[PDB]
């Protein structure tokens, strides 16, 4: 039902349940970190780096907590890193910003001060980002190896990078000018059992594990013809109640035979006139397959018609009724290779495909079945960085240099402007500066003296290419170093956090119907 | 079980099960028995005076006790007088072995000190062999030997009890090289005096009695629970008595049914029917004409008896026995069993393992506490079957051990030397449980063997001379003991008190 | 819903742990003592193996969960040291817990456990030497590593036992024993005993009067299921329900009966001759009192009760391979055992497989009448088996009994660092954590703890020792001239397992409810 309170007592109980979540997390991030541990309602433990992770399995509360649960999954389908990010930058935001602000009596005007402080973030951050090439892998190498590292993963880091690379470039949309950014089902990653490095093969398109899965199915073609269904399959698969009896006897042997009968009749199209794919968005079975197989003709079942079209472009052929249909050609070519390797008596076909949309799944191998998701994790990073440089070539050499880099930035600003803005946007100034600070609070020493030096090396020397480092906790020219922080997600995690804040400041209701 | 900290089971746990095996041995064992009242959940009165069966019957709750329950299990099968000294002897090293732990001693050095004195007590035990005797074929031997066993287990008539023991145990087998656990069976007869008590040998059956003879020679038998009440399984097992006008047809027709029943036993072999299943009265009347012995009403404790022994199996079915459902007994015959009717078979050469002495009383209450003295005094008879080596009296065996593991604290020193002089009190405790019996000071007990210095001989048993103290030969007096059983019982005493003693905190949410 | 942050968060998980670990404190060495566990399913458990008592039941803590997955872990590979592992966890935690208490930062102990441990793994490679696998060194380590797990008494009845064991490989070296487990246990006379038998020996056996008791040219066929019932691996269903079932049932098993012997007497002729060699069969089931007769006075030696387990086992050893019917099968696929004789102890019947073609099965028969007995005689053989077997694995073995723990802890000397000073409260804490080990044989011994260990380090000075306290009397010894040497195993999953665990500790500082 309606429950009634109003102003700043609604807008403590926001500070209290963000700032809390967002404490561990702040020492979490970094390249020094902490465990969350969860002590579980039916016991045991669950310990991560990642806040969210947590808080789903138990306690979600009004204000604060869905939010951040909400922004992050946004987060993790966008880029795919900084999901950790997110959560600290609109906590320590709100907590500090909101309590000065509110006794002098002033919410609206915060609100504005958050866009000024988005403003001015965007033009001092762009302006330290050294443009890099994607023609030079080594410049490359330097960026992707910090993603990976930032998990605390060095084995797999390696491995990560070879296949990653060339991969999301390959990726384009269906404008096809672009490349850019490759976001989630244009690039993908799915794991194949154990495996050992020496079976791993870089792939930079698309691969399906529900084609050739026998020896008796395609080899090897170079260039495939898919063939959707239309007049060499056909659409119908199901079974006729055109008069029913449970009293008939001779009912129960008709209908069970109905779906398998219709089955052979699709079976016997793909016979008569020989493709050598034929693709169903139905699903096929086992048994459906088998009619196939004697033929000599793959079967990919258990797709879905977006990722069809894609890998089509991929494939080196067009969309066609039947293999006695051809026209026009919209791709002609598009595959280099065609590469089919076993484990157990499941084939895998992996296709090699160069500058078409595809869906691009790679394939990866772990040292056991184990490690598949590990590795797995390592590379939703890795894929991650390569959408960032080909989007913009442009990134940030930061390194938690980069969250000091816009904190000092904007204090030197406040200064001069003057005006009516200058308290809020001081505000929020601090406010950025918290966080880098707790970098080296697991570094050792008097945090804040360590800061200092940091401001006066701001103005004089460099924002961010000479930085600071969280390992270190003192400066370290930031560039030599071959830490950096990819420019795509610093934007997002920034422009999200002052939104969900803001959110949080305009609420002056909670009801509970 | 429940969360503990601080080390609690060790200095706890084992004291408070120390008092509660206390003082239900620690006067029912030596020369006079007494008498300790157990209910049991068909509540009954039941008197023990043996430390096996009371700890049968009590559920233990302590987790420290139980061990020492599986200790005495064990002496309960191997000698039968062994059983009451594990929980004297351990009880005691416990208490005093509490009093070192808090001087500072550790509890494996002290553990140490038990394991080299116990090995050095069975060193001492040949010195404790005082004349040997052993006749198997002289019932009058035999009856002195088992005469400390009995009497622990009994305050009734001790010396009539050991001539009926010792007349089952001998005639059995007087050439046996080993004898059985199970070699005599009890046979719980209501009626009479506890004097009128008699020995028989092979199967008893306690239950009725019933058919008529028709062989003394030919004691076949085949053994089943399944009902004469018209359960038979080569035809129909279904009756008719739910209609008042097919019951009467089946009153008359169950008398050709019956005759069907006992044909089909007996012409592949049997002679008197075994039946834990029940008879009609049409059914007792068919086999009375035709003269087949009966033996019916038998409970699961009288078919089992029966099976052990000669092999016949029972089943809830009837269809004519295969071989494997047929035993053979030397002889049966019917004659009354303490002057009550009943079926007496005969095994002593069938391959014996089966005597029976009844056991009579006019109440069950008198027959618990004769069912002690021979079910205990049946192994003691084993001890004496494999060795001849004779042990004094109880209480003037133990001096001996404890004046010389008192050298053994001298000549070895260490943080061990405290642990065996514990040992050597803790031998003590055994005449000092008679000193508690007698109720009169157990210092003074224990001047008067060490002060005549005579190791072997002297105790203070239970008399009325036990009371304005003497000592007296217990070496010569038709109380004896045997070698093994003080070997056993002290081996495995030790096993029992030393890994109770080791217990600490169990650790749970 | 709670949330406990920073320093007091921290100190709920550390105070947990040392607790733990001072319970156990009670363990280890035989100058140790049993503990008593009783889960809530009655049973008297004794056992002073850590692995047991941690899986059974334990303490509820968040941290209880930690010190039986490093147990877990331990167990699998090494299959020894679990009693050893938890107590250097919690001295390195109290050391730890001194310096944040001070005023410092978890973070940095943290860092500097892992340059201390670093040092101590390079440590372990040269303080280690090459010993024989001669069957009289491996007595020497058997010794050590059983009285780590249990009591004196137990430790030494099982030495010589276990050595032969491990010993009667084809020089098939592993840290673990795989199929030269068997259990088979007995109620008997003999309190506590462990006898060697060599080969596979079966659950029970069948014996009758015309039988072959002794058998020297054994040519098995192992058979599952059954005499009963002709065409089966599997039993068929029963008929007994009402009196006329019963009749039946009885009546077709004279068919089944008949069917099945036929096969065995022909195949036996083949083989053997008339009666020149002998024949073993392998009932896992009942044996029929008809098939009794026929078989035995064939020649035949029937064997009543096995199990699946002893059918695994009997394959290797003889050679053969299973089959689950008992039907003919070609001379060439039966297997050889040179031996075959039964031992009628108790009321169970053994009977061994001797002259085993491949020796990877080995028997110990565990004597114990009671309970207590059979649970602590029983359990130290599975901890032995894998402790032995680490050492014949191993080409180098470690001084033992704290011999090297107080060599790695002089040598580390403090004031080496100078970097920050982060790793000095490291590698300081981590100095007095391996010392642990002197402290708790000299607190289960005579004299004061740390007043034993101040001659260890006084003697280990002298060069050319290596010193350490007494297993077997709390005292200072030169560890290797008495023979006391554990296995290299333990020693170096040691280290990782104990530095991973409570390096996790201190990283926790939320813990969510």
């Amino acid at each position: 039902n309606t429950k009634r309170e109003s102003g700043r007592k609604v807008q403590s109980g926001n500070i209290n349940a963000a700032k809390t979540i967002a404490d561990i997390i702040r020492t979490c991030l970094g390249p020094k970190s902490m465990m969350k541990m969860l002590l579980d309602p039916m016991g045991g433990i669950v310990m991560t780096n990642d806040g969210n992770a947590i808080l789903r399995e138990i306690q979600v509360q009004h204000p604060a907590a869905k939010s951040m649960i909400e922004i992050s999954r946004t987060q993790d389908e966008e880029v795919g890193d900084g999901t950790t990010s997110v959560i600290i930058l609109a906590g320590e935001m709100l907590s500090v910003a909101e309590h000065f602000l509110e006794q002098q009596m002033h919410p609206t005007v915060v609100i504005s001060a958050y866009r000024k402080a988005l403003d001015d973030m965007i033009s001092t951050l762009k302006k330290i980002s050294i443009p890099v090439d994607i023609s030079d892998s080594d410049m490359m190498l330097n960026i992707i190896n910090s993603s990976i590292t930032t998990k605390a993963i060095s084995r797999w880091s390696s491995l990560a990078c070879n296949i990653a690379l060339d991969a999301v470039k390959m990726v384009q949309f269906e404008e096809n000018g672009r490349k850019e950014i490759d976001i989630k089902k244009y690039a993908r990653v799915e794991k194949i059992p154990g495996g050992i490095i020496e079976d791993s093969c870089v792939l930079r398109g698309v691969m399906i594990n529900k084609d050739v899965t026998h020896p008796r199915m395609r080899r090897y073609i170079k260039n495939p013809r898919i063939v959707l269904l239309d007049s060499s399959l056909e659409y119908k698969k199901g079974e006729s109640q055109t008069d029913i009896e449970i009293t008939r006897e001779e009912d129960f042997t008709r209908i069970l035979q109905m779906e398998e009968e219709y089955i052979q009749q699709l079976c016997e199209d793909i016979i008569q006139l020989k493709p050598d794919v034929v693709i169903t968005e139905k699903g096929i079975s086992d048994l459906a397959q088998h009619y196939l197989m004697r033929a000599n003709i793959t079967a990919i079942r258990r797709v879905r018609k977006t990722d069809n079209n894609r890998i089509a472009r991929a494939c080196g052929a067009r969309i066609v009724s039947r293999p006695e249909e051809l026209r026009e050609d919209d791709v002609g070519t598009g595959a280099g290779l065609l590469e089919i390797k076993k484990i157990g008596d499941e084939y895998f076909t992996f296709i090699t495909d160069c500058k078409d949309p595809k869906a691009c799944t790679i394939l990866l191998r772990g040292a056991s079945k184990e490690i598949l998701s590990e590795v797995e994790r390592n590379l939703q990073d890795a894929m991650q960085v390569c959408r960032n440089v080909l989007l913009d070539p442009q990134l940030v050499p930061g390194g938690g240099a980069s969250e000091m880099a816009v904190a000092h930035a904007l204090t030197e600003k406040s200064k001069a402007m003057t005006g009516v803005e200058q308290w809020p946007y001081r505000a929020v100034a601090q406010a950025l500066e918290v966080i880098p600070r707790t970098l080296i609070q697991n570094c050792g020493a008097s945090t804040i003296r360590l800061l200092t030096s940091l401001r006066a090396k701001h103005t004089q020397e460099n924002c961010e290419t000479w930085g600071v480092n969280g390992e270190t906790g003192t400066l370290v020219d930031m560039k030599e170093l071959g830490i950096w922080e990819p420019l795509a997600v610093k934007l997002q995690t920034y422009k999200t956090a002052v939104e969900t804040a803001v959110l949080l400041l305009r609420i002056d209701d909670i009801v509970s119907g | 079980a429940k969360h503990f900290s601080g080390l609690e089971e060790a200095v706890y746990r084992n004291i408070q099960a120390c008092k509660e095996l206390a003082q239900t041995t620690r006067t029912a064992y030596g020369p006079n028995g007494m008498n300790k009242m157990v209910i049991n959940h068909l509540e009954k009165l039941f008197v023990t005076n043996d430390a096996a069966t009371i700890l049968r019957e009590l559920e233990v709750q302590h987790p420290a006790a139980k061990m020492i329950v599986m200790a005495s299990h064990m002496q309960e099968q191997e000698v039968g007088d062994g059983t009451n000294f594990v929980l004297v002897f351990a009880g005691a090293l416990l208490e005093l072995a509490e009093e070192l732990l808090r001087i500072g001693l550790s509890v494996s050095e002290v553990i140490e000190g038990y394991e080299i004195a116990c090995r050095k007590a069975h060193e001492i035990l040949p010195n404790l062999v005082c004349c040997s005797a052993k006749n198997l074929r002289d019932i009058d031997e035999v009856s002195s030997l088992l005469r400390t066993s009995i009497m622990s287990k009994q305050y009734g008539n001790e010396v009539f009890l050991a001539k009926l023991i010792a007349q089952a145990c001998v005639s059995i087998f007087p050439d046996s090289g080993h004898f059985n656990v199970d070699n005599i069976r009890v046979c719980k007869i209501l009626g009479s005096g506890i004097s009128s008590s008699s020995v028989l040998h092979g199967m008893v059956f306690k239950k009725e009695t019933e058919g008529d003879v028709t062989s003394v020679k030919d004691a076949k038998i085949a053994v089943y629970s399944c009902p004469f009440d018209g359960m038979i399984t080569e035809t129909k097992g279904t009756v008719l008595i739910k209609t008042a006008e097919e019951l009467m047809n089946f009153s008359k027709g169950e008398e050709n049914l019956m005759d069907a029943q006992v044909k089909a036993i007996a012409d592949t072999g049997a002679n008197v029917v075994v039946t834990g299943g029940k008879v009609a009265d049409m059914a007792l009347h068919y086999a009375n004409k035709y003269n087949i012995m009966l033996v019916r009403l038998n409970s699961k404790w009288d078919l089992r008896r029966l099976c052990k022994t000669v092999g016949a199996t029972a089943l809830p079915r009837l269809t004519p026995p295969v071989l494997e459902e047929m035993g053979h007994c030397d002889s049966v015959y019917l004659s009354e069993v303490g002057d009550t009717q009943v079926v007496v078979f005969k095994h002593e050469k069938e391959d014996g393992a089966i005597s029976t002495i009844v056991l009579r009383g006019s109440t069950d209450n008198l027959m618990d506490d004769i069912e002690r003295a021979v079910d205990d005094g049946v192994n003691t008879f084993k001890v004496l079957t494999r060795d001849k080596r004779l042990v004094p009296g109880g209480g003037a065996t133990e001096i001996e051990l404890a004046k010389q593991i008192t050298s053994y604290g001298e000549t070895c020193p260490g943080l061990e030397q405290y642990a065996i002089k514990k040992f050597a009190e803790a031998f003590e405790a055994i005449p000092r449980a008679l000193a508690e019996n007698s109720g009169v000071k157990a210092n003074e007990v224990i001047s008067k063997l060490y002060a005549v210095h005579q190791e072997g001989n002297k105790n203070v048993g239970l008399d009325i001379e036990a009371e304005v103290p003497a000592v007296k030969d217990m070496l010569e007096a038709g109380i004896l003991d045997t070698y093994l059983g003080k070997y056993w019982a002290i081996k495995l005493a030790t096993n029992a008190a030393v890994t109770v003693l080791r217990v600490d905190q169990i650790i749970m949410a | 819903a709670e949330v406990a942050r920073a320093q007091a968060a921290l100190a709920v998980n550390i105070s947990a742990a040392r607790g733990l670990q001072d319970v156990l404190r009670t363990n280890l060495g035989p100058k140790g003592t049993m503990k008593m566990l009783v889960s809530g399913a009655g049973d008297i458990k004794l056992t002073k193996d850590g692995n047991v008592l941690l899986h059974e039941m334990q303490i509820q803590h968040p941290t209880a969960s930690l010190i039986a997955k490093v147990a877990t872990a331990q167990d699998d590979i090494t299959g020894d040291g679990t009693t050893s592992n938890v107590l250097i966890i919690g001295e390195l935690l109290k050391q730890a817990d001194l310096y944040i208490s001070e005023g410092l930062h978890p973070r940095i102990i943290t860092e500097g456990f892992e340059a201390a441990k670093e040092k101590a793994l390079q440590f372990l490679e040269e303080v280690k030497v090459s010993r024989e696998m001669d069957r009289e060194t491996l007595i020497d380590v058997a010794r050590t590593s059983l009285r780590t797990k249990v009591h004196a008494e137990l430790a030494d009845v099982l030495t010589e036992a276990v050595v032969d064991s491990i010993l009667a490989i084809k020089k098939q070296d592993e840290p673990i024993d795989l199929f030269m487990i068997e259990i088979m246990e007995m109620k008997h006379k003999s309190e506590t005993d462990t006898s060697l038998i060599r080969g596979l020996v079966l659950d029970h056996g069948a014996r009758h009067p015309d039988m072959k008791k002794r058998v020297e040219d054994a040519y098995i066929l192992t058979c599952n299921v059954s005499l009963e019932y002709e065409k089966t691996e599997v039993n068929s269903g029963f008929f007994y329900k009402s009196a006329e079932e019963r009749e039946k049932l009885v009546k077709a098993e004279r068919k089944f009966i008949e069917d099945r012997v036929k096969k065995i007497i022909e195949l036996k002729r083949k083989v053997c001759g008339d009666s020149d060699k002998g024949f073993v069969v392998i009932n896992q089931k009942g044996i029929d009192p008809f098939s009794l007769d026929a078989l035995s006075k064939e020649g035949i030696v029937a064997l009543r009760r096995a199990k699946r387990r002893n059918m695994e086992r009997l394959t290797l050893a003889c050679g053969g391979v299973a089959l689950n019917s008992f039907d003919d099968l070609s001379p060439d696929c039966l297997g050889h055992a040179g031996l075959v004789y039964e031992y009628t102890l108790g009321e169970e019947k053994f009977t061994f497989i001797e002259k085993c073609n491949n020796p990877r099965s080995v028997t110990l028969l565990i004597k114990g009448p009671n309970k207590h007995t059979l649970t602590q005689i029983k359990d130290a053989v599975r901890d032995g088996l894998r402790a032995v077997k680490n050492a014949i694995d191993d080409g180098c073995v470690v001084p033992g009994a704290g011999a090297v723990e107080v060599a790695m802890a002089e040598a580390l000397i403090k004031h080496k660092p100078s970097v920050k000073g982060r790793a000095q409260l490291g590698v300081q804490a981590f100095a007095d954590a391996l010392l642990i080990i002197p402290k708790v044989l000299a607190q289960n011994s005579g004299f004061d703890l740390q007043e034993t260990l101040v001659k260890i380090q006084a003697e280990h000075s002298e060069s050319g020792q290596l010193v350490g306290v007494d297993l077997n009397t709390g005292e200072p010894m030169v560890a290797a001239e008495v023979g006391v040497w554990d296995n290299y195993c333990v020693k170096k999953q040691l280290l990782h397992s104990c530095t991973v665990i409570a390096t996790n500790i201190l990283l926790v500082d939320e813990i969510m409810r």
